[PDB]
C-alpha cells in the first residue's frame, strides 16, 4: 500500500511501430 | 483559516531565492497553517522525488502530532495565477486524507507589501475572498538578505547534512 | 585580491545564475581595475548586462552596452544584447525586426533564432515554440542546450514519451555524467508502466555506478523496487530479486544517515520498515 502513488498524463528521428 | 506569519515568512522567501523558476512548498497544520516547508524548485512534474518527500514528512510529522493539510505553489511567470494540473493531482491526494486541505496560489504581480487561495469543497479548487505585522516581519527580514541560509529539500537530496526545518529561522522571527 | 576575477570566471563557466552577487562583484570590477586587467573586461561587461537585467535595475545595463558599442562598433553580439534589452521592457516587434535583420545579413547565425524562441514562450505561447525549435534542430543538430530545453518544454506539456527520446539523443553522446540518466529514470517511472519500471531501475542505477554517491537515484531505485514488489503481474523471480534489491539499498541508506548523524534516523528507518 503505497500512500502518495500519483498518475501524471514528428522530432526528427522517432516513430513508434516496434520495428523489429 | 488562519494565515501564520513565519508561514507567510518562508513562503515568500522561497519564491525569492528562486525568482525565475516555479517553486512549490508545503504548509503544514498539527484551520491553521503552523509551518512553510520550501520543498522543490524547477520542473515539478515528476513524482519519485516528491513521493518520498510526503512519506518523510508523514513519518516525521507524526512525532509531533502535526499533518500537513496545505499545499502552495508559485510559477515561475508573474502573469500567471491558474491551478496547473499538478497541484490539482497533489491536493485531491492531500484532502483523501484530510478532507480539508486547501490550496494556495500567490499572485506575485504584487509581491511587496499576495494570496490566491482556492478551496475545494466538493467544488474543483474554487476561490474565496481575502480573511499587519507579519508583512512588517517579511520586509525586514528580507532586505535583511537572510534567504541565502534557506534550505529547501531540493538542496537536502544533495548535501544530507542541512535541516529542512531550517529553526534558525524561526526562532529568528520569535525574537522580532 | 584577484580571486574575485577567478570567481566571476567560475560563474561564467558553470552557469550559475544569482544576479545578486554577480553585479556587485562586476560594479567593483568595473571601475579603474579595468585598464589593470587588460582586453578581458568586455566578457565581463557582457555577463554583468544579463545578470543586471535580471536584478532590475537596467541602469547599468545601458554604460556597460554603449561601452561595447564604441568598442565593437559593427558587431552581432552587441546587438543580441539590444533585442535583449528590448524585449525586457517588451518591444517584441522591434526585437523581431533586429533578429531578422542580422539573419539576413547573416543566415548561419544561430542567437537570434534562440532569442526569437525565448520571445515567442514569453509571450505564453508554447505549441508554435517546439514546433519552431524543431524546424531549427532540423537544421543545427549538435545543440545540447537546444535538445535539454526540448525536453523541459514536453514536459511540462504532459507528453513524457518524446522528452525521453530527446534524453536519449542527448545521453548517448555525453554519457559520462550521471544527470541524464537520472532524468531519463525519472521520465520513465512517472510514464507509469512496468516495461518502463525495469528500465527506471536500471538507470537509476547505471546513474549511481557512475558517481556513487548520488541520492536521488537511491531512492529512485528504493521506490522503484518496492513498486514493483506489489504489481501482481511478474513471475516470483522478479519480487524476490527486487525484494533484495530494496533491502541493500536500505542497508545503504542507513549507512549514509548514519554518517550524516554526526531525529532523522528515526524517520528514515520508520520510511524504510513501513513496507
Amino acid at each position: 500500500r503505497f500512500k502518495w502513488a500519483i498518475e501524471l498524463s514528428y522530432p526528427v528521428g522517432y516513430l513508434d511501430k516496434q520495428v523489429p | 483559516v488562519k494565515l501564520t506569519t513565519q508561514a507567510y515568512c518562508k513562503m515568500v522567501l522561497h519564491g525569492a531565492k528562486y525568482p525565475h523558476c516555479a517553486v512549490n512548498g508545503l504548509l503544514v497544520a498539527e484551520t491553521l497553517f503552523v509551518d512553510c516547508i520550501p520543498l522543490f524548485h524547477g520542473t515539478l512534474a515528476l513524482a519519485p522525488m516528491l513521493e518520498v518527500a510526503l512519506t518523510l514528512i508523514d513519518s516525521w510529522c507524526k512525532d509531533h502530532s502535526y499533518v500537513i493539510a496545505g499545499y502552495y505553489q508559485a510559477n515561475e511567470r508573474v502573469k500567471d495565477a491558474s491551478p496547473n494540473q499538478v497541484a490539482e493531482k497533489v491536493a485531491s491526494r492531500i484532502a483523501e486524507g484530510f478532507s480539508d486541505t486547501a490550496l494556495i496560489m500567490v499572485d506575485n504581480t504584487k509581491f511587496t507589501m499576495t494570496i490566491h487561495v482556492y478551496e475545494h469543497h466538493e467544488n474543483r479548487w474554487r476561490c474565496r475572498d481575502p480573511h499587519p505585522e507579519a508583512q512588517r516581519i517579511s520586509a525586514s527580514l528580507l532586505d535583511s538578505r537572510s534567504y541565502e541560509t534557506l534550505v529547501d529539500f531540493d538542496n537536502h537530496l544533495d548535501d544530507i547534512r542541512n535541516d529542512w526545518t531550517n529553526p534558525e529561522i524561526n526562532k529568528a522571527v520569535l525574537h522580532l | 585580491w584577484e580571486e574575485m576575477r577567478d570567481k566571476m570566471r567560475k560563474w561564467r563557466e558553470e552557469n550559475s545564475r544569482n544576479s545578486e552577487q554577480i553585479v556587485e562583484v562586476g560594479e567593483e570590477l568595473i571601475n579603474e581595475y579595468a585598464s589593470k586587467l587588460g582586453d578581458d573586461i568586455w566578457i565581463i561587461y557582457e555577463q554583468v548586462m544579463i545578470a543586471a537585467l535580471d536584478y532590475g535595475r537596467d541602469d547599468l545595463a545601458l554604460f556597460c552596452l554603449q561601452e561595447l558599442r564604441r568598442q565593437f562598433p559593427g558587431s552581432h553580439r552587441v546587438k543580441r544584447l539590444t533585442g535583449m534589452r528590448f524585449e525586457a521592457m517588451e518591444r517584441y516587434d522591434d526585437a523581431i525586426q533586429l533578429y531578422d535583420r542580422i539573419l539576413q545579413e547573416d543566415p548561419t547565425n544561430t542567437a537570434a533564432r534562440k532569442r526569437k524562441i525565448a520571445i515567442r514562450k514569453a509571450q505564453g505561447k508554447n505549441v508554435e515554440a517546439i514546433r519552431e525549435l524543431n524546424e531549427y534542430l532540423e537544421q543545427f543538430v549538435g545543440d545540447q542546450e537546444a535538445w535539454h530545453e526540448l525536453a523541459e518544454l514536453y514536459i511540462n506539456e504532459h507528453d513524457y514519451a518524446k522528452a525521453a527520446f530527446c534524453l536519449e539523443e542527448l545521453m548517448m553522446t555525453n554519457p559520462h555524467n550521471h544527470l541524464y540518466c537520472q532524468q531519463y529514470a525519472e521520465v520513465k517511472y512517472t510514464q507509469g508502466g512496468l516495461e518502463n519500471l525495469e528500465l527506471s531501475r536500471k538507470y537509476f542505477a547505471q546513474a549511481l555506478k557512475l558517481n556513487n554517491r548520488n541520492m536521488r537515484a537511491l531512492f529512485g531505485l528504493y521506490m522503484s523496487a518496492s513498486h514493483i514488489a506489489s504489481n501482481p503481474k511478474a513471475s516470483a523471480k522478479t519480487k524476490k530479486d527486487n525484494m533484495k534489491y530494496a533491502s541493500w539499498a536500505a542497508s545503504q541508506i542507513n549507512r549514509a544517515y548514519q554518517f550524516a548523524g554526526r531525529y532523522s534516523l528515526k524517520a528514515v528507518e520508520d520510511m524504510l520498515e513501513t513496507l
